[PDB]
């Protein structure tokens, strides 16, 4: 749903842009907050185990 | 049509379309996977094409790594005036 | 389509309509089920409507093996022609 | 007279059935439950005595039953009563339809009898044995026990389709009748799934009687699994192989094959000790043939220049249906000749092109 | 007529004492309460979802909460996650009486799971088999090795981990499909009470297109979720084995399925816990991947032996039938080759109409003799 | 009532009471999928006429069983539940089949062979049933396939495991015709030039059990279907049809049409509602180009 | 409805071919979660069970036998003995191979066991009881010899006493019967149609028999006295 | 099997999702197992058929394309073998360099056997080489199988250590 308003009060042009995580009022339809694109799916499915600890001595001869 | 309308007021603009085997290119049995979906775009760009839409002062740039998997309409002069070879 | 009955007489062409030839010809959830609608609309249209006619159906065709004989039913696509003469 | 106190008989029945105090107890009951209330599709279950539920609009509410009636009444993705309000499941709802499997003959104890069939007796107790016997269940309880389901063989519509339904109408269970060729699409995995529904049937409304006929297509192990080998081929074959491998019965479920394409098919796809049985219709020997040709002959109204052996040694060795055939377009010729009786010259050029 | 009328005068009088009966306790107890108790009981419930107009659970509506509405939508309709900082709410993000993620996680828990799954598993697992001894008659050398590969790890993890290692993580079976087969995997399965998975391959290709990827891992999830679980397949050459088939270019994803197996089986998934197993036809056909160590570790045959092992499983299945004690199995099992201990059932279960036929309780030898001879002709194959 | 109801029937629902207001006619009901209905299609045989032996044949096979199935259980056979139809192609062959099935007042159906069994699993064999289902529902109803006759005007000239894997689909069918069904005067025809791209067990009786075969016509023929469709056509006399006719030659049926429609589409041209002879001697030649013509 | 909840269990021994309720509605009123008829049922089951009981059930008593009691696998151990007794396997398969499985985990359940293997050979495992017969007439004699065991028959169970309980159904317990008899008729050599179990000499066993050869009244499953066609006629 | 999807272009979303989140998380090395599975194109026209699993590896290698020097986005590909090739699957910015894992020789063997006889109790009855060389080309678990199964042989032996005949044994439990 595409709503006009004049630039909320939490924002910054910068901040602003298209294609952007915004908090908006939902019902007002006013921005609140600019939100991070954070939660941009991930596929959570997707599997991160974050650098994990493995050694080269645990498989050798490669 | 943005890419075009957009780029249409914004012109000149060059229009360059990644290798474009998903949203281009003959498909399969011709059935449908939603393959109709690709067809459609398939034809969205051939209907600008071979359709009055013109480059008027935007640009396209095909983009594929093989030629020959793409629809043979679309290699079509009205839509592909030049097949471009990369030795 | 009607419009062109508002503005009859008109033109209704359709650039190379294989785009909507082929319905859900099984449960292909979305897309497809509207390709049927505006395929059986058309159809319900072409195979529904008067012959007087100020407007007529004009589609093209590369590929016409997606279609199906409810478009080449008679007194609705009569005529083929084809693009091609040595 | 008795007539009369027997329909008031039947009367009285309606109206304490109707009669379902308990009634406003009932009402109580339905009281409770408000109205109108909304349809909506189940999704798993916990003891919770509130679980959430389904939609097409996929409103998905997480919410009890009204508990009179059961959870356990009901399986996952089915569609419940829920209110309008969270669609609390107000109870036990069906969902009852699901009328669709994939390609089948559905139909139960059918038409044929092995009477009707003209006489192939030899075999009938090849299919009778196997299935009919244990289908009594009593002796089959001493015997420890019965095989799966047999192999037709021959001619269908005289051996194949005519036996086919013989035992299955002797029995009255469920006969569930496809082809192969009824399955496949081309496609991957739900000629399993085309099984699975069929299968689903099956587990569900036993007794019944499986029937398959002529696997040329689904059924080919070929030499291969690739190099232009079509997957769905075995890969379909082998589910109907895991359910069929996957089950044989006592006299419940009841399975027939019916095809020429042989050794086409896997051994275990026939799997001894489980499938023992080969019907295979031949053409009838004059006197079967005879047999069968005193049914079908003489229930065609004719006149008494015709005779069976007249028929009999004029022939080819036919099928048990070329003898029906014969019969066929012999009235035909009658009709041709607009009469009701037949005469003997009609069967000669019948059979003679037919 | 008359006579059978008096049973149907009997019939109707019978009928009206219970119309007439059953009117009676109707006055005395006069049902609302089993639910407008539960009823308005749960109409709090209900209504503890209906403030803000709100285990797959696929979707949580929980709504419109603005100041908040603490939901996550997976669907069409505003899609939410409530992170992006310390987000929670003290027993429960917010409402639907539906609190949480959908199933698509977003942060974590959140309310505890208000997951998991959609299609339920379509995959569908008996636990504690109908098989436990069921044909475990003549499998043995097999069942030796499986009480390794799968009973004893089940039994005592700790043994492996004494020595240090585990069970097979991963093992083949083969010959003649499911045929005690998989009920032999169901068999130890029940002996070991452990959580039994059949999922024929034929469950993983379907219509659409990351199919028993998504099940592979639905699978896989609730492998660990039913952990010390038998995760089995009946029909890998249902998604087939190694090939090139890709070269063709439709049955990538159906290979990619195997590798979708393949891949993540390989690196987290506990198998002394988790149980793996395979059912087919032909091992010949195997993608090597599977057969690959760490994934496939032991590799069996179901198997045929010999005229002993039969004369067992014969003496074993028979004593269903009543059976005649003069003659020997071991007469009977001399003559037949080797074949099936689903097969060697032909020999007793076939014997049973023999016994009909026959019209003994006690099949005779010859009874059998003809069966091996009737069945065994009767194959062709 | 409860009982006065049915599914999908419109209504007229209490709005925010969510209870009917009150009924309305309910809309349905046939699908597509190209196992689709036409229900009862019209045609009259004298169109393709000098056929009749073939159409008496077909009456005898068909309109006789259908107009009186008992004269044959009178009889005591079990009439053909299915027809073949052998021989020349394509004069409106489907004329043939409707004006039959019209005159019998039987839902005459097409279906598109090939699409009962298909890659995608089930949906070309769910088709099955719900064609052999609406079949019963409406019969007594004629059905006819698509794409696999050869009799010339549908004629696709079927398939080798595309469509003997429809005709065997149709088989069973034909066989569950065959079945506890034994309803009749339901009659699928398979009227076809070459059979031997189909399984025979097709003319095994209770599927084909009156096999009757179609034969190639003639100027005589054409003459009279020229006499047909020229008959349709606004036209002028000094006018021989047979000279056409004769004019016409490896010409058939439904290219007579064309023929009379050049003649108007002439005419047209020649701005006429009036049409000479000529004009179709025209386009015997324009047809008969492309009768030769690809 | 504390005693109502005993409703059903006198509707077990009625009872006739339905018996057909009861081995399908057995199965839910034994698992309705009042003991009265958990106690009940499995007992009721028993002329059921040589005149209808349930078939999977069976197995279920098994599963519930320490659900919410250990009576009802002190039940479940003996009712299975109870209409395992005599009548076995078949019709009761599910039943009785449990109490092959079933040995000791107690004392009393061996107690109860033996007491249930013992019932389950009781008869050496052969045994029917269906109080009317195939002669068209009802027995009240053993009818007598039921609710009499349902007060009593409490040895473990509810309205408990003592254990002398056990016999009171032996007023018409039977064999599995099939009385053979001769022309002369005391007991001599006769024969039958094959049993299992061959040609059934003067009383010997099968139970619910249509055979070739004709009884004198009204031929019929079960008893069936034996003359013969006089060109082929016999003792048999 | 995750960026292979239902939805269209799911995958090139789920890669670009997978590109993105990763991005910020860059240092990344981003691993890909048996690769062949979203790496076939085929040859053609017909290359909708699956356009998924080729966009997908498109989209990717336009990722790929997208950047060059970041080793913050670091990309790692597995497959047996590869099927189809690029010079995005060989490029400075996208796959560089083309990975050979050859089973390994037998020392390299006893290489490997030796970090899973590691955790193992033993009594050194043991020679690697051995065993190495009556072992051919195992990827390191084999070894380990061995190692597993010297295991429940050694138990089976009674053994808490685990001893040279114990991994024979593992060996003589089929390895083919």
């Amino acid at each position: 749903q595409t709503v006009f308003l004049p630039m909320v009060g939490l924002v910054d042009p910068d901040k602003l842009k298209p294609n952007d995580l915004v908090g908006v009022n939902k019902d007002s339809y006013l921005i609140l907050d600019t939100l991070p694109s954070e939660f941009d799916s991930r596929v959570k499915a997707m599997e991160v185990d974050e650098k994990p600890t493995e050694t080269y001595s645990d498989v050798g001869g490669l | 049509r943005e890419m075009f309308a957009y780029a249409k007021e914004h012109e000149p603009c060059i229009i360059f379309m990644d290798e474009v085997d998903a949203i281009g290119g003959r498909r399969f049995s011709e059935g449908t996977s939603a393959d109709r979906e690709i067809q459609r775009t398939l034809m969205e760009l051939l209907t600008q094409m071979d359709g009055f839409d013109n480059l008027g002062q935007t640009k396209i740039i095909m983009a594929t790594n093989r030629p020959d998997t793409l629809d043979p309409a679309l290699l079509r002069p009205g839509r592909l005036d030049r097949k471009v070879e990369i030795p | 389509f009607r419009l062109a009955r508002e503005n009859a007489p008109s033109i209704i062409f359709i650039d190379e309509v294989d785009s909507i030839a082929t319905k859900r010809f099984d449960a292909q959830t979305g897309s497809d089920r509207e390709v049927q609608r505006i395929l059986i609309e058309l159809l319900t249209q072409m195979d529904g409507f008067d012959q007087s006619t100020n407007v007529k159906v004009i589609m093209a065709t590369n590929r016409a093996d997606t279609l199906d004989p409810a478009l080449l039913r008679p007194g609705r696509l009569d005529r083929k022609i084809e693009f091609p003469s040595l | 007279a008795t007539a009369e106190k027997l329909p008031n008989i039947y009367p009285s029945t309606r109206c304490k059935l109707k009669l379902l105090k308990q009634e406003e107890e009932k009402k109580q009951l339905e009281e409770i439950r408000g109205n109108p209330l909304s349809i909506g599709t189940l999704e798993e279950i916990i003891d919770d005595d509130h679980a959430i539920v389904t939609s097409p609009t996929m409103p998905d509410y997480y919410v009890s039953i009204l508990s009179f009636v059961d959870k356990e009444l009901l399986e996952p993705g089915c569609s419940v009563l829920l209110h309008h309000k969270t669609m609390s499941i107000v109870g036990v709802l069906q969902d009852d339809a699901d009328p669709m499997v994939s390609v089948m003959k559905m139909d139960k104890s059918p038409t044929e009898s092995y009477s009707d069939i003209g006489g192939l007796e030899s075999q009938i107790q090849e299919i009778k044995e196997s299935v009919e016997l244990p289908l009594t269940h009593p002796e089959l309880y001493e015997e420890m026990g019965p095989p799966k389901g047999v192999i037709l063989y021959g001619a269908p519509g005289t051996g194949k389709t005519l036996l086919a339904k013989a035992v299955a109408n002797q029995t009255s269970a469920t006969f569930l009748r496809i082809v192969g060729s009824e399955l496949i699409q081309k496609y991957l995995g739900d000629g399993p799934r085309l099984c699975r529904q069929i299968f689903k049937v099956a587990g569900e409304n036993a007794p019944s009687i499986v029937f398959i006929d002529e696997i040329d297509a689904i059924g080919t192990k070929r030499y291969d699994s690739n190099s232009g080998g079509e997957r769905e081929i075995q890969r379909t074959m082998l589910e109907l192989l895991n359910q069929l491998d996957g089950f044989d019965d006592r006299g419940d479920v009841k399975v027939i094959m019916a095809t020429n394409k042989i050794e086409t098919l896997d051994p275990a796809l026939i799997r001894p000790g489980r499938i023992d049985r080969k019907i295979l219709f031949e053409n009838p020997d004059l006197s079967t043939k005879k047999k069968i040709l005193g049914i079908h002959t003489s229930k065609m109204n004719l006149s008494e220049d015709v005779n069976l052996e007249t028929l009999v040694t004029t022939k080819d060795d036919l099928s048990g249906a070329d003898i029906q055939a014969m019969c066929t377009e012999a009235g035909l010729l009658a009709l041709r000749e607009r009469r009701m009786q037949v005469t003997a010259e009609d069967f000669k050029q019948a059979k003679e092109r037919v | 007529d008359d006579k059978i009328v008096p049973l149907t005068e009997g019939d109707i009088q019978v009928l009206k004492s219970y119309g007439a009966a059953p009117y009676a306790a109707k006055l005395k107890q006069t049902n609302d309460l089993k639910d407008i108790e539960a009823r308005i009981k749960e109409k709090a419930g209900v209504k503890e979802s209906d403030t803000g107009l709100a285990h797959p659970l696929q979707v949580a509506r929980c709504t419109k909460i603005i100041k908040a509405k603490y939901v996550i939508n997976l669907k069409q309709i505003a899609k939410f996650v409530v992170g992006l900082g310390e987000r929670v709410s003290p027993t429960d993000i917010e409402e639907g009486m539906r609190v949480g993620v959908d199933r698509s996680k977003y942060n974590i828990e959140l309310p505890l799971p208000p997951r998991i799954d959609p299609s339920v598993t379509m995959m569908t697992v008996e636990e504690k088999p109908d098989v436990t001894y069921s044909d475990v008659g003549g499998c043995k050398d097999q069942i030796e090795k499986l009480r390794e590969v799968v009973e004893l790890p089940l039994l005592s993890p700790e043994r492996f981990a004494t020595l240090g290692i585990d069970p097979p993580k991963g093992i083949l079976l083969y010959g003649p499909p499911g045929t005690g087969k998989t009920l032999c995997a169901r068999a130890v399965a029940n002996r070991t009470d452990a959580t039994f998975i059949r999922v024929i391959g034929s469950e993983l290709v379907q219509k659409y297109v990351g199919e028993g990827a998504r099940m592979v891992r639905e699978l896989f999830e609730m492998a660990r979720t039913k952990k010390a679980c038998i995760i089995f397949f009946d029909e890998i050459d249902a998604v087939g084995g190694a090939r090139f088939d890709d070269g063709a270019g439709g049955d990538n994803e159906v290979q990619r399925t195997m590798l979708e197996l393949i891949t993540q089986l390989d690196g987290f998934d506990p198998r002394g816990n988790i149980k793996v197993m395979f059912a087919t036809n032909r091992p010949n056909t195997l993608d090597p991947a599977l057969l690959r160590p760490g994934r496939i570790d032991r590799k069996v045959e179901f198997s045929l032996p010999d005229l002993e092992g039969r004369a067992n499983i014969f003496r074993i299945h028979s004593k269903s039938m009543s059976v005649e004690r003069g003659i020997r199995w071991e007469l009977i099992s001399r003559l037949c080759p080797n074949s099936t201990g689903a097969e060697l059932r032909s020999v007793c279960t076939e014997a049973g109409m023999f016994a009909i036929r026959a019209r003994r309780k006690v099949a005779t030898e010859k009874d059998f003799l003809k069966a091996v001879d009737k069945v065994i002709s009767g194959y062709k194959k | 009532n409860v009982k006065d109801l049915k599914a999908s029937q419109r209504v007229c629902l209490r709005s925010d009471s969510y209870m009917l207001h009150k009924v309305l006619e309910n809309k349905a009901d046939p699908l597509v999928s190209l196992m689709m209905v036409e229900k009862v299609p019209d045609s009259t045989y004298d169109m393709v006429g000098g056929l009749t032996k073939q159409i008496k044949e077909i009456k005898e096979v068909i309109e006789l069983p259908v107009k009186h199935p008992e004269l044959f259980e009178s009889l005591g056979i079990a009439q053909p539940k299915g027809v073949i139809l052998y021989g020349p192609p394509g004069t409106g062959k489907t004329l043939l089949a409707r004006a039959v099935a019209h005159h019998t007042d039987c839902k005459f159906i097409r279906v598109s062979g090939a699409e009962l069994v298909q890659k995608y699993i089930g949906e070309g064999s769910r088709m099955v049933r719900e064609l052999f289902v609406m079949a019963r529902e409406h019969a007594p109803s004629i059905i006819f396939m698509d794409e696999i006759d050869s009799i010339g005007s549908t004629r696709v000239e079927g398939s080798g495991g595309g469509d003997s894997e429809v005709q065997r689909t149709m088989l069973e069918l034909l066989n569950q015709l065959d079945g506890f069904e034994t309803s009749k005067n339901i009659k699928i025809i398979m009227a076809t030039n070459r059979l031997d791209i189909l399984d025979p067990a097709l003319l095994r009786p209770g599927r084909i059990d009156r096999k009757i075969e179609f034969p190639p016509p003639s100027v005589a023929a054409r003459a009279e279907i020229l006499r047909i469709h020229s008959r349709k056509m606004n036209l002028t006399r000094g006018i021989n049809l047979r000279k056409v006719a004769e004019k016409m030659n490896g010409c058939s049926g439904a290219d007579v049409k064309g023929v009379c429609t050049e003649a108007g589409m002439y005419a047209l041209r020649e701005r006429r509602i009036h049409v000479t002879q000529e004009d179709f001697e025209l386009a015997v030649g324009k047809v008969m180009n492309k009768n030769q013509e690809t | 409805l504390a005693y109502a909840v005993l409703g059903i269990a006198l509707i077990a021994l009625g009872e006739d071919i339905g018996k057909e309720m009861s081995l399908r509605h057995f199965g839910h009123l034994m698992h309705y979660g009042n003991e009265h008829i958990r106690r009940m049922v499995p007992l009721a089951m028993g002329i059921v069970s040589v005149s209808d009981p349930q078939m999977k059930v069976f197995d279920t008593l098994t599963r519930f036998s320490h659900d919410a009691d250990l009576e009802v696998s002190m039940n479940s151990i003996f009712a299975m003995g109870l209409c395992g007794a005599g009548t076995n396997n078949a019709r009761l398969a599910q039943l009785l191979r449990q109490l092959a499985s079933y040995y000791s985990r107690e004392q009393d359940a061996l107690f109860i066991t033996r007491l249930a293997q013992g019932l389950l050979h009781l008869g050496k495992g052969t045994m029917t009881m269906d109080v009317f017969n195939d002669a068209h007439v009802l027995n009240k004699v053993t009818l007598a010899s039921i609710l009499t065991t349902a007060v009593g028959l409490v040895s473990p169970s509810f309205m408990l006493k003592h254990h002398q309980l056990f016999y009171m159904l032996n007023a018409g317990i039977r064999p599995k019967f099939i009385l053979a008899l001769n022309d002369e008729g005391e007991p001599i050599k006769v024969n039958v149609r094959v049993g299992q179990p061959v040609l059934l000499n003067h009383g010997e066993r099968a139970e619910l028999e249509t055979d070739e050869y004709i009884s004198y009244t009204s031929h019929i499953e079960g008893v069936v006295i034996l003359k013969k066609n006089p060109d082929y006629r016999e003792e048999e | 099997p995750q960026l292979v999807q239902m939805y269209i272009g799911e995958g090139a979303k789920l890669v670009r999702d997978a590109f993105a989140l990763a991005k910020e998380k860059a240092p990344t090395i981003i691993f890909i197992d048996e690769l062949d599975a979203i790496g076939t194109k085929r040859f053609d026209s017909e290359k909708s058929g699956d356009r998924e699993v080729q966009r997908t590896m498109l989209e990717l290698l336009n990722q790929l394309d997208g950047f060059s020097s970041d080793d913050r986005v670091k990309v790692l590909a597995a497959t047996n073998r590869v099927d189809v090739l690029d010079p995005a699957l060989l490029r400075s910015g996208r796959l560089d360099r083309k990975i050979e894992f050859p089973l390994p020789s037998e020392d390299s063997r006893a290489q490997i056997l030796q970090i899973h006889s590691r955790k193992m109790t033993t009594d050194d009855d043991i020679n690697w080489q051995e065993l190495a060389r009556s072992t051919d080309e195992f990827n390191g678990a084999q070894l380990k199988a061995v190692t597993v199964e010297a295991g429940m042989i050694a138990l089976r032996n009674g053994q808490s250590s685990v001893k040279h005949e114990d991994f024979v044994e593992g060996i003589s439990e089929v390895q083919a």
